[PDB]
């Protein structure tokens, strides 16, 4: 029960993807090949919340794999963790997205959307109870953020009761890997602000800081920020898998993270984070895990949590630990940064506590947090979007594959409006 | 699964191709045939026979046959298929009439067909890859008469041209400024995007920073051959950061009549200097800007960026690429454009460049290719449209090209439609 | 008890025939001497059905090999499995159909169809209890066409109380093997409206696609074709041959699948079908194998239920399973596609559970469906003959042979009339 | 138990019946004579005896001795029976009284008993291939003598000719159009399908494809008897989907008098060039349909299709058939008639195409020969009844023929008819 089926999208979806059942797989003990070789029996009981059966131990994941180049998944099969995947669920086509959303979503995954539907349909129907919907993508693309958001839109019509979570890859503010990245993430977010329920947004400029100050890593590939993502994706899903002293279910944390529906755009974080030669100087207990999750400099997003409030905050323990210990904490962080949280919420943070920590760390805890300063990284958008959009920059591209330009208005003015309703909640009581 | 089509036009395009197909041969491990001796990354350029034969998905055409001839009769006689290699009667003699209106009409006819014979047999069509020169002849007729049987039998599919851009004081035709100007104009409607290239620019670069007195046309093929396994690595290779054929269109060109991008390759390094440098990643994306490097010469700081595309190649850590960009964003001598606050495409590509065996540059671990959308170029047509005016005001040479189907209505519209793109670029140039 | 006596037709009736034996052979233990040399004891008891014995234990194939023409027969006889039938059998004749029903069926067949009914009842009076008649074939031809409808009414006069059942290949929509198509259809399709109880149209179309989709084979000889014909042949003959939970004999099917005494065309299906590399991925369990079988695009005829509705279904399964999971997913598939069911039928599933499955296969079913959906089949033939008879087409070489145009005329109105009748039965009451 | 009996008339298909029977001999592993060194096949042609000696089961006939009398000295000497090479005195000289009126009726009788001898001796008689050339002479006078004669002893059994259609530019007489229309007005009551081949074209094909600037006749028979290989393949050999000689009779004559399908054979590629070919069922099946590729000089897309025969053969599979004819019949260039949605019949054959030593073709694993009957060729018949109007309406040669048994009213008689049959090429070619 509580399955969870997840979908890729794009070049970067995929890539976060491959590496993200290379940690799912290596918690619950599955080979490459799809057999069951771990230890513990608590990581087969629940297995099937990511995995389906097959004869002889294979376990085959419930992932859906699509764009609408061959590429990327066929790297994706020819990789480690390649061949465990369900070859039906390649849905592909020949003529990609040129990273233009109005491709991606009207002209070319729209005769391929449907296609994609009918293996979504397919696996959610083998499930006991469909817990959501598991996205992963960019929004600097065509692909991850045309099609990805056209599969949401569908989804959601036809799953209106079942919980869409997106963990999108967000145009970093200093140096772009797109010049269409605006248009591709305004027209991208006018769809998520309205059929998913909790966006997990990072960008690649903080992944690179982390690996550059904590990790200290000075070789750092795109392999290795797959890995930061991934730990957070299979952190917010671990009371459904193992269980814990105080479990905190999927729609449990939307609850307790998304006051109002519009304000479901979430910055994630992880800890223990330390380099090779600077583990030996860590306690690695409770009180410094706390201390550094709601570190500015810790968090997969660029957006500095110390320019705006914390609306609410979820802090995801794994491993054994005193309960006394996270609760004394996280008031603690409540009481020194009152500053720094809405005061009409009178208690800002959400605990779970997970047994069975992952692989080679005693402990572990990831961050998620709603905060109004989330509203810096949209207006920046809003600012680089209408630059180009007040001459016609490169409309001809889109609105060649049949958008119109009233679209873009509509999509620049709901932006403005979750921009100005972060700012409104930022301020007290009367 | 991915597929170019490659269409070599004239002497320059043709002999380009020489350059361009013993370097995929080379990188491929093919041997100078189709044969491999005892994978998916020659696809995209070679179509696969029963027998072993890997055969070129390119087609050689020229109305002279003296230089297609050559390839019959050269290393590579066994590789492209006879009927690739088409050849005609009687050259073009400089003319762009000729090119276009009488011996074009002979010749057309039968390219498109192994064009249709081609894109049929593709599992599915990326664009197209035209290689021909600027100055004049079957480069500029032909090429416009071709280009535009593509956009209607082919339509939306991308169509990619390399040209041999006029140099400002070199030149080896009289009549270079009437025919660059009549191909330009039957061209804009028809081609996504055109990269350019100038033989002086190569000409100071080989003896610039390759040690090399003597450059032979030859010399500037390989430096040319480079550059498209650069733009067309992505499909052939692996990377972190794949860039497609399709994207460079909508990256690159912000209006549709501004669509000429710069190009430019950093590690342009003799083997010998190669010793005592460094080559990291900072210091080869900080050469791509430098006047000194471009392969065109147009100053770049004449005008403002409006777009740029960096390839790197080899072992290159995105990090690196990250920082390198933005502290390059940050010079104010590098000015972008107002409009376009997002200037940067990337793509890493994990193949490193493979050096030609007898050739110059050195064995580099990683390079880079920047594709440069400038304003500074309406400089260069700028220059080009008055040697036009100049010419045009006596009717220099108007007798040949209205004795061959042409009109003289069309240097007319020919060279006001020049001044059309020449205001366009102006505004573009402007901002509030 | 119970035999079946198998009657060849045709090059198309020859091929496959030859492959039903092969396949009916393999699960029976006959060597292709006629020897039997299979395990279990189960496959002897009623091997009557199909075989006579003889002296040194050669079972002998109760099959009539027909054709206008010695080629395809000998092909047959040199082939694996040729030498099992009974050499009198093979009546042939010299000069061939040319592909015009009216050779095989006035001029041709019309010397020869005495000499095949002398095999015939030579044949049926050797049963203990004749069940009734198998007759493989093709519509799209002349000998199938002509010969095989000539046989139909011959026998169905001399036997009227033995069900006569048929496995037509018929004419498909997207390309043709034969310029008369229309001619030969409609004709043949006047004969079997009115003495066959029960034909399975079968297209080559529809398993080009089953072989490019499921099978994913990409070399699909004709002797892949007819291994899928020759299992669907077997499946709706096993519980006379084998024990079951809830047996269905060849009437039993006719009674639940016939409302209507002229609505007795079926479009058959198989089910598990999967590629060599896709296997691994397959739980090969009763909800799978039924979620397969109602779909649209595995089924061997090229009309789709989803433009029609089912009068009535057959699920004819094979292999242990549970009674339980079989009913259930027969009800489950009633209420989510009510709207496909005719309504004034209360239930549209009539199963059967056979205990021993193919060889090789833990658990199979098939698929056997009564759709007013296969109108269309229908009416695309009567418009191909239409544009065709409206200018004598074709006529000379039929009339030449002792046809008339007057029959020509009534083969078509009988065509538009059973088009008509399944319209009519496809709304609800009232 | 299937046969075919060969009558060979004239040069042309005296000289055709050399090139074919050279290749049945080929494929069956005779020796050039009637014996097989130390089976079902080779018995649809030839007659076999107790000594080894297999008999072709053919009969040449020329009122001329010159031609047959070479087949009686060259190598195939021991291979036919003696009596079945029958020669006359004196030729037609062009002749059509001559071939039918005053020479014919001394060697007919003759060459029926042998067809009568042959008959017999059939267990199962399949149908007549008539060889035979539309210039004139023997192939115009003396076929429609024996083709009526046929069709009195043996009635409703098949008969096929294969003729040698006049070409609309190339001519070797000067008197053709008087044969052509003579010999077509007595042989369409009589004949079930004609198969027609011009010189013209198979030169252009063989010059066009094959490589070859000094195409014989012989290298036009050799071709031409791949075509018959391929028709009568099926009797001789086993397949997927087999076609018999009364198969064509339904499948391409809608229309009594409408029975003149053309021919093709899709890849005649030389063996050089063969190399960098893929040679796939669909580009094989594409050929078919190209005006550069058929072996009448008659271009399919002026007019509409209405029946086309695919045989093909080796390594086919009927999936890559089933798409491929399906894409063509998507396209909109290749027009059928209204009233044929049914319109291809498929033929699939295992036995692959056997290459003559000597010869030009190349080793290809997989060949189709296509059978279409279209409306264009209605073109050709009126192109040659204008060629009959001009000389008839001057009384050019009718002196001639008037004088050797035959009356003036015959050629108001044959023109008529022809007239009525272009007329009813109109009908078919309109619907409603
Ligand atoms: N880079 C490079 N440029 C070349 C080469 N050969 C010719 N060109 C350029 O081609 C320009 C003139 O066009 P051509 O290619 O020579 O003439 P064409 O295309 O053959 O047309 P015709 O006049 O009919 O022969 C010259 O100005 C040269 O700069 C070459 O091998 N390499
Ligand atoms: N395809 C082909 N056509 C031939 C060949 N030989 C002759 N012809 C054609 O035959 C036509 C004239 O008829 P012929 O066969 O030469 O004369 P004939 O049938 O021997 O009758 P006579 O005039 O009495 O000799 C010419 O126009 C040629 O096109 C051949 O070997 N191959
Ligand atoms: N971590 C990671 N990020 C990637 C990778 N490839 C692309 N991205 C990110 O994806 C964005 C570019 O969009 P992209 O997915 O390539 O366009 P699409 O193919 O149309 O979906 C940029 O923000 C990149 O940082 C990868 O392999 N790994
Ligand atoms: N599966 C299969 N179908 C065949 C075979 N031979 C012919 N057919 C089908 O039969 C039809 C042709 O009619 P055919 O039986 O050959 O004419 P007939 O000999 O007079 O009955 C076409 O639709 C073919 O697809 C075969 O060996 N296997
Ligand atoms: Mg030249
Ligand atoms: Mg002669």
């Amino acid at each position: 029960m509580r399955e969870i089926v997840h979908l890729q999208a794009g070049q970067c979806g995929n890539q976060i993807g491959a590496k993200f059942w290379e940690v799912i797989s290596d918690e619950h003990g599955i080979d490459p090949t799809g057999a069951y070789h771990g230890d513990s029996d608590l990581q087969l009981e629940r297995i099937n919340v990511y995995y389906n059966e097959a004869t002889g131990g294979k376990y085959v994941p419930r992932a859906v794999l699509v764009d609408l180049e061959p590429g990327t998944m066929d790297s994706v099969r020819s990789g480690p963790f390649g061949q465990i995947f369900r070859p039906d669920n390649f849905v592909f086509g020949q003529s990609g997205a040129g990273n233009n959303w109005a491709k991606g979503h009207y002209t070319e995954g729209a005769e391929l959307v449907d296609s994609v539907l009918d293996v979504v349909r397919k696996e959610a129907e083998s499930c006991d109870c469909l817990q959501g919907f598991q996205l992963t993508h960019s929004l600097g693309g065509g692909t991850g953020s045309g099609m990805g958001t056209l599969l949401i839109s569908k989804i959601r019509e036809e799953y209106p009761d079942r919980i869409m979570n997106t963990f999108s890859v967000v145009p970093s503010p200093k140096v772009s890997d797109t010049v269409v990245e605006p248009y591709n993430a305004t027209l991208s977010v006018h769809q998520l602000v309205e059929n998913t329920d909790e966006t997990y947004c990072i960008d690649n400029e903080a992944l690179y800081d982390i690996c550059f100050r904590t990790l200290k890593l000075t070789t750092p590939t795109y392999g290795d920020l797959n890995h930061l993502v991934s730990a957070t994706m299979s952190g917010v899903t671990t009371c459904l898998r193992f269980p814990g002293q105080l479990n905190a279910d999927l729609r449990k944390l939307a609850v307790n993270m998304v006051p109002f529906p519009r304000l479901h755009f979430f910055m994630p974080g992880f800890a223990p984070l330390t380099s090779r030669g600077s583990q030996q100087y860590r306690a690695l207990t409770v009180p410094e895990l706390t201390q550094q999750m709601f570190d500015a400099k810790n968090m997969m997003a660029a957006c500095d949590p110390r320019h705006g409030r914390y609306l609410t905050v979820a802090a995801i323990f794994r491993g054994r630990m005193s309960m006394k210990e996270v609760d004394e904490q996280m008031l603690n962080v409540q009481n020194k940064n009152s500053s720094y949280f809405v005061e009409w919420i009178p208690n800002n943070v959400k605990t779970a506590v997970c047994d069975i920590p992952p692989r080679g760390l005693k402990m572990s805890a990831t961050f998620i947090g709603n905060s109004t300063a989330i509203q810096e990284l949209f207006k920046r958008i809003s600012e680089q979007f209408t630059a180009m959009f007040r001459r016609k920059a490169f409309l001809h591209w889109y609105t060649g594959e049949g958008m119109d330009e009233m679209e873009f208005t509509e999509a620049e003015s709901n932006m403005n409006d979750l921009v100005s309703e972060y700012q409104q909640y930022q301020d007290a009581t009367a | 699964m991915r597929e170019c089509i490659s269409v070599h036009i004239g002497q320059a395009g043709v002999q380009m191709g020489n350059a361009c197909w013993e370097l995929y041969c080379l990188e491929h491990g093919i041997q100078q045939d189709g044969i491999i001796p005892d994978d998916s990354s020659f696809g995209t350029f070679f179509s696969e026979t029963g027998s072993g034969k890997h055969v070129p998905r390119a087609v050689f055409v020229d109305l002279e046959q003296t230089v297609i001839g050559e390839i019959r009769t050269g290393h590579y006689r066994s590789l492209f298929h006879p009927e690739q290699l088409i050849t005609g009667k009687e050259d073009a003699a400089n003319n762009y009439a000729r090119g276009h209106y009488t011996i074009g009409k002979e010749i057309v006819d039968s390219v498109l067909d192994r064009v249709r014979k081609m894109a049929d047999q593709c599992s599915g069509l990326q664009g197209f890859l035209i290689f021909h020169s600027f100055g004049g002849g079957t480069g500029s007729g032909f090429t416009s008469l071709l280009m535009e049987r593509l956009s209607v039998d082919y339509g939306k599919k991308s169509k990619l041209e390399f040209s041999v851009y006029p140099a400002p004081q070199i030149s080896t035709a009289v009549v270079e400024p009437y025919n660059s100007i009549l191909t330009t104009h039957t061209t804009l409607e028809h081609s996504d995007c055109a990269f350019m290239v100038d033989n002086e620019a190569i000409y100071d670069i080989c003896n610039r920073n390759l040690d090399i007195e003597r450059p032979t046309y030859t010399n500037l093929n390989r430096l040319i051959g480079q550059i498209v396994s650069s733009i067309t690595a992505s499909l052939r290779f692996d990377g972190a950061l794949n860039v497609d054929l399709t994207e460079f269109q909508t990256n690159l060109v912000p209006y549709p009549r501004i669509h000429f991008p710069l190009v430019t390759y950093s590690p342009i390094i003799s083997a010998e200097k190669a010793y005592h440098e460094q080559l990291s990643v900072p210091e080869i994306t900080n050469a791509c800007f430098e006047y000194s490097n471009q392969m065109v010469k147009c100053d770049p700081r004449r005008g403002k960026y409006m777009a740029c595309c960096l390839l790197y190649r080899g072992d290159v850590v995105p990090k690196d690429v990250n920082a390198a960009i933005a502290t390059i964003k940050t010079r104010k001598s590098i000015q972008f454009v107002d409009w376009c606050p997002t200037g940067f495409k990337v793509g890493i590509n994990y193949q490193p460049p493979t050096a030609v065996p007898g050739g110059d540059l050195a064995k580099v671990q990683r390079a880079v290719c920047m594709l440069s959308n400038t304003t500074a170029i309406a400089e260069a047509w700028a220059r080009l449209d008055h040697k036009f005016d100049l010419m045009y005001s006596k009717r220099a040479f108007v007798h040949w090209y209205v004795g061959e189907g042409m009109e003289e209505g069309e240097f007319s519209e020919a060279r006001e439609d020049m001044a059309a793109l020449e205001k366009d670029y102006e505004e573009v140039g402007t901002e509030s």
